[PDB]
Order: structure tokens, then C-alpha cells, then sequence
């Protein structure tokens, strides 16, 4: 999975967070913008052959399961101590 | 019986509707159906009229208004002593291996006072951890906090395999391993290493993985220190790892800022200094015994004064840098000793002969250092035979800092090695009086004690 | 006499050049204590605008 | 709206644009006012959505072609600036025009470093 | 008088301000912080003999008091030129 | 009649009868246990409510406290009778003297001068100090300003200022004490009746220990007694000790008030009350008033509102640096920076501001040298540029002096120096008349006689 600007996700969460008039943080972000891409980019993961045989209720026995994330981010003028990169 | 209702639900912040005269105090720990399983609210706020304000430990999602909440009167309550040791927990006490329920004798509270003036110890006492750079050149007190400061590559968990497997054996002593914020690809492999190495009995380990929200990851630092203060209380001598102090910090300042409280310089939360206190005095030497705690440390922008360094760094007693370059000869421990420190290190508290060594060893390994731009912009040529000394005794000096741990000898082959303070004291004073200046200087190399440097001599 | 100058002034080149690295250094570490300082105090600036600014 | 018309017909137009950062400051000067908290270096929090909205109708379709050139005031010549950044992604040409080169006196003073083409 | 970190003081004196909304000033200090720290010093001083005579309501005459103090500031990066230096 | 129905800080509510609404800045009064309070009206809100601010430490104050309403503004004793004499901010006596044999009193409120009352002057006066009436000299009847930040000399140039100027200068003087230490009040106070100048001077001090609402409006009271003895006709000395604090006791009570912020957290009247001020402190066709004040740089941030906005209002600004204070010249003024009205070649004539702007504009160039200098170093530069660097850096120690009030730091004996040396010895150096002098020659000598003196024994 290939996650285009997740800068853009950010941005498009900031909007709706001040539009519901919940606090700001730094750089206006909310609070919990930390959450927001910890939690997606977690799910991208390798699982064990048990985790997917009892996902699947045994009719796939001897396999690992994956998902590999690319997420992109972009800087404004090489700036990596902005909030969101 | 449940006596409260839900009154809004703003993602993680909850407020819940009490009669007036059963308000749950600060701290306390509340739970409700979240559909089919229990979700833990932490109270953080008693507002007006019976309303209290909560972070819940877990999903948010879900909850409706007007849900019943029960009211647990005490804090979050954690299991504590034995049972945990080997055993993977979340910041709640509930384990996360599948390896059943945990045998649990007592449980603690998680937020406690320090230990007050009259039952801290008396004394100053070093750890001796049996790691020779640390033991010379960044000694440990007893109730000591301790920095590390490498980055990676730089065999940073296998030193902390070290440091659990000398303190449950050459000690009498226990660990608590608290991964606030860990990434849960990197705590599997950490559990996996554990096992490989068989120190996973020694330690027990609380893990806040990142896709676990705010208040989740603040608060299981507190739960491995609880657990730590057990096994004190026993009366051993107790090492608490801290996976990274800074996301501690920064779960301050996100649930802060969903509270909504007014932010302070740099966005930091206002109760920044106070929150590093709670935490900080709780890891000390007590009558009864002690924690000491090796927390690894992040520098925002390497921005040594940024508010979160600025903070720990008053906290810290000894700071411990790994370096890829001195890696990059094969020495390990890849501890840099020149940049490496510890206050400990001065003549009342480790004695005139201590001190003399570490400083001897930090001149000489200065001078080189001098020396090898000498040798790089003119040669050796320009190099007398007093300066070729110091190059000849630095190169053994800095072969002596290397040892052979019991968890590493999958790689080295080579069966571990301990060494008293005494010893490693001995064999640095040793080169640097010029008494063993005719060995080889591969004779210093993971060897062990300066008594098997001559035995390895004899042969190599 | 010209060879002997000529082995003085690669000399003095290099005494003169390494003087300019340590400068350097100097005009570094000075430099970046100011930026540290900007960066700060620029994050803090806008933050209480924003802060101030739910009214 | 009178560029869509022409389009809809059929035809290929050009569309002229004076300054379309002044589109986005006057969003900014009511958005106080309509009760919206701040963000970022003071701009409305809808900076994206009202950018985007914009420009993503100045498009050429099956139907008929817009060609547009428009002008970008960057507050300060600092590129970084939200209004100016976000305007980026929009377009397929940009030419940047520089100050550092403008005080040489050399016009057109295009950056051909910074100015670049789909 | 020995005051250790008045540097700690200011800091918690800015929670405690802080936690009330009140507006903060340069760095997120408010106000006040100089009357904090002025009101606390100038108290340290010498007093004339008829000072204390008249304190002590005549019984210690021709004595001057006297009230010395050493506070300790904590400097970032060597940085005198900071506001609460 | 009143009751107090709020207590925050330093500000008190006070609700009245609807029919009986105190105005702006009238003075209230309270009993706080065994003392009296005196309260000033900022704002009148909504109901008979009205938000004051207390003159004193609100401390112990209830609600609920009965408030007398006094019908009149805060006044203060005027003229002759506060000559030699201490005043608190009430125009109290704050020595242990009697009391004040007024036969007047002013209101500290007032509006400044109209247009048509203005005056213009361009008598120079003469000062002691080489680098100040070289680089930004100073007329009878206008504004100086120090500015500078902790720390470098403001108090130490004033007191050079208050002996040169002060003791030859026959009329009256004010000294007011705005929120600064009170120790150099009372050192002051006795170096003055130990020279028997005391009786010359009326002093009124609101020191740091104060609360904010004495702080505030202690200059007002320094002013109102000025203004006295320039509409007497006089000709009178106003000094100030720092002109920041009252800006600061601004921001302290600013948000008590219910204002919002403005940008570095100051109040948003900041100017309006700076201005309002300052407009007051000017020269007159009835009379005269020379003013210098004090004016504190937070962070040494020379951008700062609030010394930005002082800028303005003066009509010499002499402006002291930490960076030269460092190397220990003394006194430690930027000649780059420090700047006024006065140097203009009508009023001081061709050589003296020839000669200020030529140091100007050496030292302008060896400013553009120093980034060359410190990586390369000096041997790289050209043959001139080594010779504008070798006279800058002895016009750099000429511009050091020793004074009479600091002799008790470096022991060395003052000087005081006539403008003719002045121009004669800087001129001298910049046309390389002294180009065989070794630089230590010219630190702390007087006149250039006494570089040359120097120079003999190295
Ligand atoms: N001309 C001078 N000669 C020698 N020393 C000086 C001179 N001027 C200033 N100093 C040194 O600097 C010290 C402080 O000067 P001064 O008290 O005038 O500073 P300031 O600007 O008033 O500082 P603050 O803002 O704290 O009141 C003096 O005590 C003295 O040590
Ligand atoms: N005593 C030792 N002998 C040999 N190799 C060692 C020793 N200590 C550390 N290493 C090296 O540490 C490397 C791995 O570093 P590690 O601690 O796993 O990195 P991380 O920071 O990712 O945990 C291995 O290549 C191993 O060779
Ligand atoms: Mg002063």
C-alpha cells in the first residue's frame, strides 16, 4: 500500500478538528495528531501462520500474511523537525 | 451497581455524570461496557455539578450518551512480585501474550508518593554491573538514573540484555522492562532475543504500543515503576529500563492539549517539570532498597536545549554514548569514552584511585585522538618516541575497553566474562604504569581481566 | 634559496589552514545556538497567536 | 463561469488570472469573523478545501480545452508559505520568479533551478 | 540566604499561571514574573540602627541588621541574554 | 457607600449606587485592617459596578468592605515645599521629616501642551563624556534617552550626567525613581545632602518593592511636579530611572482589566500610554525642561515593542551595548547605533560633524571587515583595509573615558573633556597623526595629551 501525502491527511483532519472546535496543539495541529497516523501505519504489518490460520478458520494452514506501506511525506524546505514529518 | 451516565464523548475525552455526593476523586479508575468488552476511564478533572472528565484507556469508539459507568473507588491497580517476571502486560496490568492469566498475589495502585526524607537512604553506593568502560569511565550509583544516547547499530539492546543478565545473577536483583511507545514489530523481536538469550525469567515486561491512545502510553511508564517498587520493597536492588523517555514527554503534551489546557513554551505542556518529577523521584535508593533506571534519550532537533533534554538532563545521573564509529573497529561494548560521563565520578564519592584511572584514561585517549590528525596530516616520522608511547599504550588501552558478554557468544564464540571494579581499576592503572607495556596489543583485546591479557599473551 | 621558500610557504599554508578550520568550528557552534533560539521562540510566538485567537 | 460557458460550447479559451493569492487573503480577512478559530500562520482553516475547490474546475475536458496562466503573489518570497504551497500541486508548469535574480536587474529573472514542467 | 534555582521558581510559578489562562508574555512567562522574583530579593538588605530600634520597640539599640542573599540562575547554552537572566 | 465585590490581584470591583457612579481616575478609599487604601477608577462597568486598581497592598482585603468615595482625582503637593524632600507616589513624605508645607496640590492627570505653546531651542550643552556630545549631542530643553539592557551602565551614565550637568546648571531638578533598586535610592539621597545639593531636589520614588499600582503611576507624580516648576517660568532638570517599568506595570494589571493581548503579550494600549506620558515631558515658551531617561532593553531585543516605541518620542538616543561593556570600554555606547537631532552641521557646524561622520563611517567599514577577519584572519586583508581596521580599533579605546562616579571601580582618577579636545583628537587619529601609538595608549585616557603621555611608558 502506497499512501500519497499523508501531509494532506493531516491537513484535511486539521480542518475538520478546527471546524468542530476542538483545542489546537503546535502548528495548530490537534492533540492527538500523533494518533491519527500511529494507528494507521501499525496496521501494516507481517502476522504468523497461527494468527492466519485461525483468522480463516483453518482453510489456510501454512502461510504468513503481509502489508508493506509506503506512506510519502513532504517538506517544505528540508524542515524535518516540522510537526507532522 | 453502576452510577454513572455518559454526558459527551469528544474521541478520547470523556465526561460522565455522578450523584453529587459520589464524585470519584482524581486518579480514580472507572470502567463501562463498550458494546461487548470493559473499557477503563481515568478520571483526570472533577468539574461543577457532579461532572468529572476522564481519558479512556482504550477506543473510544462506540460509546453512546447516557451509558451506565461504574465507579472502581480505587486508582488503576496492577499486579505485582513474581508472577509477572517473564510475562508481557499492557499499561492496565492485562496480559498480551496468549499465555494465560498472570498468577497475581497482590495489586498495587499505580500512582504513589515518593519515598519521603526520613526513609531515603544514607549512603552513596555504586552498582557495580561488571561492564568494564561502564564501571571505570560512567560508574552507576545505586538509585542513579542513567542515559543512553546512541542511535542504532550500535548494539544498544544487547547492552541491556547485559546489564538484565549480570544484575539477576551477580546480583540478586530483578528488571522491569517499560516500553512506552514501542514499535510492535521491534518489542516482538525484543521478546524473541530475550528468549534466545534466556534472560526473559530475569525481567518482566509492560509494552505501550504506539497504535494505543494517549493516555495508554503516558501511563504505563507508571505501571513498570509500580512493579519496580515491588520488587524493592522485597528488599532487592532493581534495574527499571525506560524505551524512550521523550514519547513519556510527548504523551503528556498530547493529553494535555486534548484537555485543552494552555500550552507553555515550545508547546510543551505547562506541567512539564512537575510530570518528569513524579516520575523521577519515585527511582531512588530507600533504606529497605533500590531502583536505578537506564533511560534511553532523544534530543528533538539535537537541540540540547529544547524543554524535554533540558528537563531529563537535570535528572540524569550518568550519560552513556554509543558510537558506529568505534563499532566499526569491532570493539564491543561500542561505548565511547570521552563523551561518556557520570557525576558519580569524582574523589569523595569513587576514591582517589578510581578517579586518577578514569582521568588518566580520559588524557590518554584525548592525546591520541590529537595524535591521529598528527599521524594523518605528517606521518609517523614526525612523531617522537615519548608521543609513539602514548600511541602505542592508547591502542591498548583502547583494546582493554573491549569484553566478551554471556549473551553475546552466539557472535563472539567466546565464553562471557564479569569483572570486579577492582580488577578493571587494576588492569587500566596496570598499562598506564608501563608494567605490561610488552604484550601485544591484540593480547588486550576481549580478553576479560589483565591476568588473562598475560595468560593470552603466553599463546597468541 | 628560491627551494627553501618554496618549502616555507606550503608550510605556512598549512599552519594558516588550520587555523581557518578551528574558526570555522567557532563560527558554527556560535551560529547554531542563535537558530536554536529563533526556532524556539518562532514556535511559541505563533502559538499564542492561535491560542489567543479561540475567542 | 464565463470560461465553463465558452468551454461547454466547445471552444478552446484562454483564462487569465491576476492574482489568485488575493482570492485566498480575502477568505482570510472574513473568516475571522464568521467564527472560525485560526490555523497555521493565520490562514482559515478551509485554505486546502477553498484552493481546491477553486482550481480544480479550471480543467479541460472532452468537450473543450482551458488554457490558464496565473499569477501567484509568494508572501516575502518565502515559498514556504502555506498559500503559495498549497497552490503547487495544482498546476502542471511553474515558473518561479526570484528576487535573488531580479536584484542583478537580469529579467525575465526565472529561476531555472526552482521553474520546472510535467 | 541561599535561594537554589530561582530558575524552578519561575517555572512553577508559570504552571500555577498558566493553569489559570492568564495571558502569557515573552517565552510563556507572564507578567509578573518580574515582580516574582523583585519582591523576593529586595527584601534582602541592611537597616539603619533606627530601623531596628524602632522594630524592636526600643530593646536593641545601635545595632544594624542585616540580610545577605546568594540566588542561583541556570543559563541555557551558556546564554546570559535570556529573559529570566 | 461602595462595596468591594471583587479582589484579583492588584485590581478591585467596587459596586456604588446607580446615582452615584464614581468618574475615571477618582480616588477611592478603603480601610484594610489598621490601615488606609487608596483605590484608582480604571473603567467604569456595566450597573454601578466600576474596576479599580489598588494604590497599596491588596492583600487582606474581604469582599464586602464598606468604600468611601473620594471627589477628586489622586493629588500631590507642588512647588517649593517638596524641594530636598522624599514623596511616595500619594505624595506622601517617605523621609522621617515632618510634613510637607504645601500651599498646592495637583492632580497627577493632565493634558499636555497645545501646538502654539511649543518652543524650539538649539542650545547645545556641554557634557563631560567624549563618545556623547561627539556622536549625539544634546540641547538645552530636549530629550535624551539611555537604552540599554541589564546590567550595562544606564545608572552609571545618568549619575555622570546628574554631576556634569546638574551641578553646573543653577535651577531646579526632579529625580523620579520608577521601579528600580531601592538601595541606589538611598545612596543617592545621601551623596546629595553629603554635597549639600539636596536642597535643589525634590525625589519621589516608587521602587520595585512596590506593588504595581505605585509602579504605574510614580512618574505621573514626578511629571505633575516638573510641571510645576516649569510653569513657574523655571528652567528644570527631569531624570527618570527607568522609563520601562512603567510600561510594565501596564502589562501586569493589562489583562486584570480585560484587555486582550497584543503581540509580545503587551497590553494594546501600549502606545497610547507611552505617548500619553511622554507628551508632557517637553519645553515650553513659559519654560523649560531637560529630560533624561533611562530606557530598559528586555532580552537586550532592541526590537522589542516597547523600546520600539520609546524610539520615537526622544530627541537623542544614546543606545549601550552588552557586546562592547564585555571588552570593558566604558562607557559602553554603540557610536553605529546611538544617534540625534542635533548633529546636523547648522546647528553644530562643519568640523565637528565632518569629524562625527567620519568615525561613523570608519567604523561602519571595519564592521564589513570583521566577517573577513575571522575566517581568513587580517594578513589576507589589503594594505588599506589593515590601516582603516588599525585606526578603528584605536578610535574603538579613545571612546573609553574615566569617570568621577565610577573612580570606586577602577580606582583611576575621572576626566572631564571639553568638546574642542574632542574633535581635535578624533580627527587627529582618523588623519594618522598618532599612527606610531600602540592601541593601549588610548584606553581610559582623558584627552588625547594623555594618550601620547600613555604611550611613553607603554
Ligand atoms: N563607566 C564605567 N566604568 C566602570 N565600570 C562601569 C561603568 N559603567 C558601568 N560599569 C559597571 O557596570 C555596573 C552596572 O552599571 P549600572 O548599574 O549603571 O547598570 P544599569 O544599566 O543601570 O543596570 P540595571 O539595568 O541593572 O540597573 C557598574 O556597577 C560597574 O560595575
Ligand atoms: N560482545 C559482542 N560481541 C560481538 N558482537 C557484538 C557484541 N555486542 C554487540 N555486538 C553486535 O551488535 C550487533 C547488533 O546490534 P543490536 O544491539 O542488535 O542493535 P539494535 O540497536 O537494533 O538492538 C550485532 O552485529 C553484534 O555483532
Ligand atoms: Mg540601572
Amino acid at each position: 500500500i502506497i499512501y500519497d501525502d499523508l501531509s494532506k491527511q493531516a491537513v484535511a483532519y486539521r480542518q475538520i478538528s478546527l471546524l468542530l472546535r476542538r483545542p489546537p496543539g503546535r502548528e495548530a495541529f490537534p492533540g492527538d495528531v500523533f494518533y491519527l497516523h500511529s494507528r494507521l501505519l501499525e496496521r501494516a504489518a507481517r502476522v504468523n501462520a497461527e494468527y492466519v490460520e485461525a483468522f480463516t478458520k483453518g482453510e489456510v494452514k501454512g502461510k504468513t500474511g503481509s502489508l508493506t506501506a509506503l506512506p510519502i511525506i513532504e517538506t517544505q524546505a528540508g524542515d524535518v523537525s516540522a510537526f507532522v514529518p | 451497581m453502576a452510577t454513572g451516565k455518559i454526558v459527551q464523548v469528544i474521541g478520547a475525552v470523556v465526561d460522565v455524570e455522578f450523584p453529587q455526593d459520589a464524585v470519584p476523586r482524581v486518579y480514580d479508575a472507572l470502567e463501562v461496557q463498550n458494546g461487548n468488552e470493559r473499557l477503563v476511564l481515568e478520571v483526570q478533572q472533577q468539574l461543577g455539578g457532579g461532572i468529572v472528565r476522564t481519558i479512556a484507556m482504550g477506543s473510544s469508539d462506540g460509546l453512546r450518551r447516557g451509558l451506565d459507568v461504574k465507579d472502581l473507588e480505587h486508582p488503576i491497580e496492577v499486579p505485582v512480585g513474581k508472577a509477572t517476571l517473564g510475562r508481557i502486560m499492557n499499561v492496565l496490568g492485562e496480559p498480551v501474550d496468549m499465555k494465560g492469566e498472570i498468577g497475581e498475589e497482590e495489586r498495587w495502585a499505580i500512582h504513589r508518593a515518593a519515598p519521603s526524607y526520613e526513609e531515603l537512604s544514607n549512603s552513596q553506593e555504586l552498582l557495580e554491573t561488571g561492564i568494564k568502560v561502564i564501571d571505570l569511565m560512567a560508574p552507576f550509583a545505586k538509585g542513579g538514573k542513567v542515559g543512553l544516547f546512541g542511535g542504532a547499530g550500535v548494539g544498544k539492546t544487547v547492552n541491556m540484555m547485559e546489564l538484565i543478565r549480570n544484575i539477576a545473577i551477580e546480583h540478586s536483583g530483578y528488571s522491569v522492562f517499560a516500553g512506552v511507545g514501542e514499535r510492535t514489530r521491534e518489542g516482538n523481536d525484543f521478546y524473541h532475543e530475550m528468549t534466545d538469550s534466556n534472560v526473559i525469567d530475569k525481567v518482566s515486561l509492560v509494552y505501550g504500543q504506539m497504535n494505543e491512545p494517549p493516555g495508554n502510553r503516558l501511563r504505563v511508564a507508571l505501571t513498570g515503576l509500580t512493579m519496580a517498587e515491588k520488587f524493592r520493597d522485597e528488599g532487592r536492588d532493581v534495574l527499571l529500563f525506560v524505551d524512550n523517555i521523550y514519547r513519556y514527554t510527548l504523551a503528556g503534551t498530547e493529553v494535555s492539549a486534548l484537555l485543552g489546557r494552555m500550552p507553555s513554551a515550545v508547546g510543551y505542556q505547562p506541567t512539564l517539570a512537575e510530570e518528569m518529577g513524579v516520575l523521577q523521584e519515585r527511582i531512588t535508593s530507600t533504606k529497605t532498597g533500590s531502583i536505578t533506571s537506564v533511560q534511553a534519550v532523544y534530543v528533538p532537533a539535537d537541540d540540547l536545549t529544547d524543554p524535554s533534554p533540558a528537563t531529563t538532563f537535570a535528572h540524569l545521573d550518568a550519560t552513556v554514548v554509543l558510537s558506529r564509529q568505534i563499532a566499526s573497529l569491532g570493539i564491543y561494548p561500542a561505548v565511547d569514552p570521552l563523551d561518556s560521563t557520570s557525576r558519580q565520578l569524582d574523589p569523595l564519592v569513587v576514591g582517589q584511585e578510581h578517579y586518577d584511572t578514569a582521568r588518566g584514561v580520559q588524557s590518554i585517549l584525548q592525546r591520541y585522538q590529537e595524535l591521529k590528525d598528527i599521524i594523518a596530516i605528517l606521518g609517523m616520522d614526525e612523531l617522537s618516541e615519548e608521543d609513539k608511547l602514548v600511541v602505542a599504550r592508547a591502542r591498548k588501552i583502547q583494546r582493554f575497553l573491549s569484553q566478551p558478554f554471556f549473551v553475546a557468544e552466539v557472535f563472539t564464540g567466546s565464553p562471557g566474562k564479569y569483572v570486579s571494579l577492582k580488577d578493571t581499576i587494576r588492569g587500566f592503572k596496570g598499562i598506564m604504569e608501563g608494567e605490561y607495556d610488552h604484550l601485544p596489543e591484540q593480547a588486550f583485546y576481549m580478553v576479560g581481566s589483565i591476568e588473562e591479557a598475560v595468560e593470552k599473551a603466553k599463546k597468541l | 634559496g628560491v627551494v627553501e621558500n618554496l618549502a616555507s610557504e606550503q608550510a605556512a599554508r598549512m599552519v594558516a589552514m588550520k587555523a581557518a578550520t578551528d574558526n570555522g568550528g567557532s563560527l558554527i557552534k556560535e551560529l547554531q545556538l542563535v537558530y536554536n533560539k529563533a526556532r524556539q521562540a518562532s514556535i511559541t510566538q505563533e502559538l499564542t497567536e492561535i491560542v489567543s485567537g479561540a475567542a
